[PDB]
């Protein structure tokens, strides 16, 4: 399939797929690498713009594959026409990191900060190697550190929810995926992992809540079968729980209801696609009517 | 039609002018992406700019939040006893725009005086040809314009249609005007008239002039605004069909696994 | 319609923009290629105009609701600029077979 | 297709040109002649208003890019699988490059 | 509870975060409705063109009355600002 791939395609596409992959900032290095080092022998002639963030992306792939060796071709390559550039500072000092001897790339990292005094992406890079070198309590507190002297970005601030995620602290994390959400409003993605992390607080106020954040980024994708069924479950919880009025676990019976037809709807749906999908049909089917019987 | 021609005239005055034209504005363009430097911007500048934008976000973005969370913010922006933004005070700078100057200021300021680069460049194209007629305009004209398109002819019975070379290049200057974005793009600088009128999307947006006046304005601005949840409405997605999933989950079949 | 992207409008808008001004400078060109009097040029500009506007309609057709809004500036946009530059080149291609 | 709309506007563009020719030299001979107040041909006047209307096709089907205006819909395909990994911080310790590290 | 079987239980064991805050705090109400300086400020912004008129007027007398490229230009452009504003009183009529 190699030779089979590297015949029916053209440099143009191939550049073109490149950028989509940068677009959507995808981990798939080996096929980064794959295709990076291909065009750099096969045309090697023109687009030195593109070429040079493509350098940067192949050694980036690179690190994270096998290929050091590739790694400084490009280093070399970046350094023979910008003398002095910050981002390929950071880019050496993230490889050096990544054999051997932190210190000497904390060190660059400082000179760096000395020079320019406004550079996010070396003092990042120092919060994640202390999140790898020490405790996640110090890089947290760092992060916390930038974030507050800059309150500028948001793949600082999912980062510190990730990071809370791994200490049981959905108290913090709630307010981190508030502040996401507040600025995104339109992406369903981050008011579906809100509300799975306020479900899993627990409470039934807390049920309730993750329930309408469920049932509100339902509508806006209206595929999303994550947070229906999470919706559904909210739905069942609060009809198990005795803390609850007869009205409220009435309509919260039909909310569960309805979603178990919407569930039966999207895998009927699917039946025609292959003939393995009627034995999953059915048992989700019979996963759903053990359910039903229960909840009645 | 009269005033026979040559045909010398038509391939040394039109030519040479339109290309004379497009090429200044090019230039000026180009000249004017060059000269462009970055200003300096200080942290705590950018500290109070990333803070105005949350500020911002929370107004413009509060109604799908929590109320608990909301009146949680707007306690950290106000706060009676401590308050961010009655605490932190920078220096200022003495102002000196009054309401009745500035309120005429807005009119008197505006771009009367950008045209007269052109007129220079007009001024030369025409000392270049004293005696010189390009073309005629087909719109009919009136005798009280001919002083000003002329302007080197000594004709009193010729019509005012024929032009010099003067209002030709004027013309010319504007007629690009709109074909200069088609080659470029929407955010175009080649405009010959408006020369030493800086037009660009403009370096560092924020501009705290006074940072704590523009404080005081958005801690009442906060206080103003009201919450409306409009998360609580959830019963209209209630009643409702769910085909759209049927939808592409028909087109999502054909792509493959690459 | 709850939220609405600024880089699509621009994009629409300056797609709309670099239809008008093209179509304009062509029918400059024709007009200044046949020779006609103000009136009828003026008439003949307008008519183009309304030409193009309904040819763009017809390019959206069906669910144009998501891609235009409204249609006022469909109608009505860039009849003053476009008529700026289509004056030039009327008169450019005027005087250059005719007087010359 | 975009590449037929472009030969097909070039062709018209080069159809004017010709017609503009022939009226150029229609009006020179006019010159010439006394009196004579007539107007150019039909024919080439018709075939100048069919450059005109080809012309002016292909110039709106060359840009059409009309993007969709909901915020919604670019995002519904992309997964929060790619989101969760971010471009900023990337732990270069994993077990396919130790994996990797012999060949 | 038994109904649901299967059912993980999660437990969870300086005040560096601006928002996350220990002590609740709620209580906030706030009813400030000043419809009178607000009025007072949508009265005088229509006054401005009226007032952006005698300075108009000062500068056209400056010109005087000889024919020449910069004044016919000070004068197309002095008509085409209120004619520009005019094409979209709509809009702001109802803001």
């Amino acid at each position: 399939a190699k030779v089979s791939e590297l015949y029916d395609v053209t440099w143009e596409e191939m550049r073109d797929k490149m950028r989509k992959w940068r677009e959507e900032n995808s981990r798939n290095s080996e096929q980064i690498v794959e295709v990076g080092e291909e065009l750099i022998n096969e045309y090697a002639s023109k687009l030195g713009d593109d070429i040079w963030i493509i350098y940067e992306q192949v050694m980036i792939a690179a690190l994270d594959y096998g290929r050091d060796d590739l790694a400084l071709f490009c280093l070399q390559e970046l350094r023979r026409q910008f003398p002095g550039s910050h981002r390929v500072k950071r880019l050496t000092g993230m490889r050096f990191e990544a054999m051997e001897r932190y210190d000497d790339a904390i060190q660059l990292y400082d000179r760096i900060l000395q020079e320019d005094p406004t550079n996010t992406a070396a003092r990042k890079r120092k919060i994640a190697i202390r999140k790898a070198q020490g405790k996640n309590v110090e890089a947290i507190r760092e992060l916390n550190e930038y974030l507050e002297q800059f309150v500028g970005d948001q793949e600082a601030w999912h980062e510190l929810a990730e990071l809370y995620i791994n200490e049981h602290d959905y108290a913090k994390a709630a307010f981190c995926l508030e502040e996401l959400m507040m600025t995104n409003p339109h992406n369903h993605l981050y008011c579906q992992q809100y509300a799975e992390v306020k479900y899993t607080q627990g409470g039934l106020e807390n049920l309730e809540l993750s329930r309408k954040y469920f049932a509100q980024a339902l509508k806006l994708n209206n595929r999303n079968m994550r947070a229906l069924f999470g919706l559904y479950m909210s739905a069942s919880h609060i009809a198990s729980n005795p803390k609850a009025s007869a009205k409220t676990k009435k309509d919260n019976m039909k909310y569960a209801s309805w979603a178990a037809s919407q569930i039966n709807r999207a895998y009927q749906f699917a039946g025609r696609s292959k003939k393995e999908t009627k034995y999953s049909l059915k048992a989700v089917e019979d996963m759903l009517e053990t359910l039903q019987i229960t909840q009645s | 039609p009269e005033l026979l021609l040559d045909s010398n005239i038509r391939l040394w005055v039109v030519l040479p002018i339109v290309i004379i034209t497009f090429f200044v504005g090019m230039i000026r363009h180009y000249v004017s992406i060059l000269l462009q430097s970055d200003k300096k911007l200080t942290q705590e500048q950018v500290s109070d700019s990333q803070v105005l934008i949350r500020s911002r976000v929370l107004r413009e973005n509060g109604k799908y939040i929590p109320k608990q969370s909301f009146l949680t913010r707007k306690y950290y922006f106000n706060n009676p006893e401590d308050g961010f933004f009655k605490k932190t005070k920078r220096k200022v700078v003495p102002p000196s725009p009054m309401t009745d100057p500035t309120m005429l200021t807005d009119m008197m300021k505006g771009n009367v005086t950008n045209v007269l680069p052109m007129i220079l460049i007009g001024g030369w194209i025409n000392m270049t040809f004293s005696g010189f007629v390009t073309t005629k305009v087909p719109f009919p004209l009136t005798l009280r314009f001919k002083p000003m398109l002329q302007q080197g002819i000594e004709l009193l019975t010729l019509d005012a249609s024929w032009v010099s070379s003067a209002s030709w290049y004027f013309l010319n200057v504007f007629g690009l005007r709109s074909i200069y974005s088609l080659i470029l793009g929407q955010d175009n600088a080649a405009d010959q008239s408006r020369m030493m009128q800086e037009q660009m999307t403009g370096a560092a947006m924020a501009m705290p002039a006074d940072t704590n006046k523009a404080f005081k304005t958005e801690w009442e601005a906060l206080e103003l605004t009201d919450h409306q949840w409009a998360l609580d409405d959830v019963e209209e997605e209630l009643m409702a069909k769910d085909l759209h999933f049927e939808g592409m989950f028909k087109k999502e079949l054909q792509t493959s696994i690459f | 319609p709850p939220f609405i992207s600024e880089a699509a409008v621009r994009g629409n808008a300056a797609v709309l923009d670099y239809c008008r001004t093209s179509v304009s400078a062509l029918s400059g060109a024709t007009a200044g290629i046949l020779g006609l009097t103000g009136l009828y040029g003026f008439i003949f500009y307008l008519l183009a105009s309304v030409l193009l506007s309904l040819l763009l309609i017809l390019k959206a057709g069906r669910r144009w609701n998501k891609y235009f809004k409204s249609r006022r500036p469909l109608f009505t946009g860039g009849l003053i600029g476009g008529l700026f530059t289509y004056v030039l080149f009327w008169t450019f291609l005027y005087g250059m077979v005719h007087v010359y | 297709a975009p590449s037929l709309w472009k030969g097909l506007v070039g062709i018209g563009l080069f159809a004017l040109a010709h017609a503009a020719f022939s009226a150029a030299q229609h009006r020179s001979y006019m010159r010439l002649t006394e009196k004579e107040d007539e107007s150019l041909p039909i024919d080439i006047v018709l075939q100048t208003l069919l450059a005109f209307a080809v012309t002016c096709y292909g110039i709106v089907h060359i840009a059409g890019e009309f993007k969709d205006m909901d915020a919604t819909s670019e995002l519904k395909n992309k997964t929060f699988d790619t989101l969760r990994n971010h471009p900023s911080f990337y732990v270069f310790n994993h077990r396919g490059r130790v994996l990797f590290r012999p060949s | 509870g038994r109904r649901f079987k299967w059912a993980i239980e999660l437990s969870g064991p300086s005040l560096y975060p601006v928002g996350y805050l220990d002590k609740q705090v709620p209580d906030t109400s706030v009813q400030e409705t000043d419809r009178i300086l607000v009025e007072k400020r949508c009265w005088d912004i229509a006054l401005g063109p009226l007032k952006q008129i005698p300075m108009n007027l000062f500068i056209m007398y400056m010109a005087g009355n000889t024919i020449s490229i910069f004044p016919t230009m000070m004068v197309c452009m002095m008509a085409w600002r209120p004619i520009q504003a005019l094409m979209a009183i709509s809009a702001t009529f109802k803001m």
